[PDB]
RNA sequence: GAACUUGAGUGCAGAAGAGGAGAGUGGAAUUCCACGUGUAGCGGUGAAAUGCGUAGAGAUGUGGAGGAACACCAGUGGCGAAGGCGACUCUCUGGUCUGUAACUGACGCUGAGGAGCGAAAGCGUGGGGAGCGAACAGGAUUAGAUACCCUGGUAGUCCACGCCGUAAACGAUGAGUGCUAAGUGUUAGGGGGUUUCCGCCCCUUAGUGCUGCAGCUAACGCAUUAAGCACUCCGCCUGGGGAGUACGGUCGCAAGACUGAAACUCAAAGGAAUUGACGGGGGCCCGCACAAGCGGUGGAGCAUGUGGUUUAAUUCGAAGCAACGCG
């Protein structure tokens, strides 16, 4: 697929950005996989790491 | 392989169907379809006489009686032995009651073959006979393992 | 009452199923063991849906008539229970397929054939 | 002795990483506890049974306690010398890679002995115990079952410190360096040709996969991440067993680790690959092979043949299918 990051150039994702954290969940609460979103490698890490981080401040669910 | 079917002869001289030459065919011991149709025909005469009707719809009654829904074959996998319920196709149907019909009738004991088929007839038309042991019992083996089909 | 939820908590062994009260107060329960099943049978999907049936059976009496269905346990006889639902006079609207799924958790017991 | 800058390192600048150590926090779930719902089962198996249960279980709602690992990310992805390291955050801290040009100017590599790290089990002391779980108990299977199965469950797994110092500790491949076709994903950079971009292509690093040329090899295979072609250094091998044994020594609380023979014994042990055969391995197929049926044999009486035994001889020959109303 295509990177968002890479499309609108933007860098250290901005824990904060929760709608676009709430585009790259799942329906469920699960990180979709990089085959799913079409990220980078390094891109990848820091959305999960942004999705971890969100969770442990409720921006982002653990389970729905 | 596949499959290959079977033939079998029309007419009988008085009660004309293809299925009581079935039954003439069948019962047939060591090559006597004389002796066969000789005990038919006095038989469906008593069915004739001791009840006013003709033995035609009488018998054809008790095959409805006695032909089964459901066979039960197995499936065995593993240690389990499990039985699986069959739809039975009508061939088969007919079959399975023509044999019920002959074995339990020989296997009752009278004085011929003659009243003991008669007799059989008239048990397995209204319902309660012996025949219709092995329905009820194949159908409450098929409603008992219903579970797997 | 008109409205709750039923748990079906189907295992390899059993596919019990409680219909419940919103705040979990349960109308009626009724297993596949309790149905008469003693053996493997147990198992089999069938039994899942007569226990759906005999649930229904017993949670239309003070009442209810609109469920809404959660399905437990990693078994076999969840649709058929949930169709069985149906065909018994209820309504099923909503299907929460949650099995208790640990993250990283305690040690499960050891593979059978070692 | 004097210079040089390629090797090495410092400087500056980024980049990535489950690299490590200390502390704190989170969400499922398992167990346990109390209360509400409610009634006869639950659990488990190839089949069952021991167990749990009307003294109210299993299910279910809420709450609480406690421990351990951190789903999704997650990927022949990353990092580390190896063991290994997967939630998050901060504190301290190790290394790498990339762009050079600022510096040093051969300062480098290997390394017996030594010092350290070192999975898991184990040991000592104090805690901890939810799950799992040796040992151990009951039930099953079984000729037996100190086993596999099921129900329980001690030490242990956990943490702090100290000891052990062993693994199929594996890439079964020591470290360093140079040279020797490609294709292709991927990880982290950099640079170019249009576009500020998006993006495509190209180029170059360092790491990481697969297929592959020469070359190597006994073959399988490796092939720029070498098992090629070379040089440096280290460790190790010289038939199998005895045997990693014994003695001695060092270390250890112990269990044991390391170093390590000989008498004796054998003419093999072994690797890779081929052809078969076999599998309580997979696929496909076929045969009265199975199923679907019909009639039997095995029970009785006798005929007949054969084993044993009696015999003067019970003539000799056949012996699972494929001998036994056979010559």
């Amino acid at each position: 697929k295509v990177c968002y990051f890479t499309s609108n150039g933007i860098t250290h994702i901005d824990y904060k950005d929760v709608d676009l954290l709430k585009k790259f969940v799942s329906e469920r609460g699960k990180i979709l996989p990089r085959r799913v979103t079409g990220t980078n490698a390094k891109y990848q890490r820091k959305l999960t790491a942004a999705i971890k981080r969100a969770r442990q401040m409720a921006l982002l669910p653990y389970v729905s | 392989k596949g499959p290959v079917a079977k033939r079998d002869v029309l007419p009988d001289p008085i009660y004309n169907s293809k299925l009581v030459s079935r039954l003439i065919n069948k019962m047939m011991i060591d090559g006597k379809k004389g002796k066969s149709q000789t005990i038919l025909y006095k038989s469906f005469d008593i069915i004739k006489e001791r009840t006013g009707n003709d033995a035609m719809e009488v018998f054809e009654q008790a095959l409805k009686n006695i032909m089964p829904v459901l066979e039960v074959k197995a499936r065995r996998v593993g240690g389990a032995n499990y039985q699986v319920p069959v739809e039975v196709r009508p061939e088969r149907r007919t079959t399975l009651g023509l044999r019920w019909l002959v074995n339990y009738a020989r296997l009752r004991g009278e004085k011929t073959m003659e009243e003991r088929l008669a007799n059989e007839i008239l048990d397995a038309a209204n319902n309660t006979g012996a025949a219709v042991k092995k329905r009820e019992d194949t159908h409450k083996m098929a409603e008992a393992n219903k579970a797997f089909a | 009452i008109e409205s709750g939820i039923a748990h079906i908590r189907s295992t390899f062994n059993n596919t019990i199923v409680t219909i419940t009260d919103t705040h979990g107060n349960a109308i009626s329960w009724s297993s596949a063991g309790a149905l008469g099943f003693r053996g493997s049978r147990k198992s089999t999907p069938f039994a899942a849906q007569m226990a759906a049936e005999t649930a229904a059976k017993g949670s239309i009496e003070h009442g209810l008539k609109t469920l809404e269905v959660t399905v437990k346990g990693p078994g076999s006889g969840r649709e058929a229970a949930i169709r069985a639902l149906q065909a018994a006079g209820l309504e099923v609207t909503a299907i929460r397929d949650v099995t208790p799924v640990p993250h990283n958790g305690c040690r499960p017991p050891k593979r059978r054939r070692v």
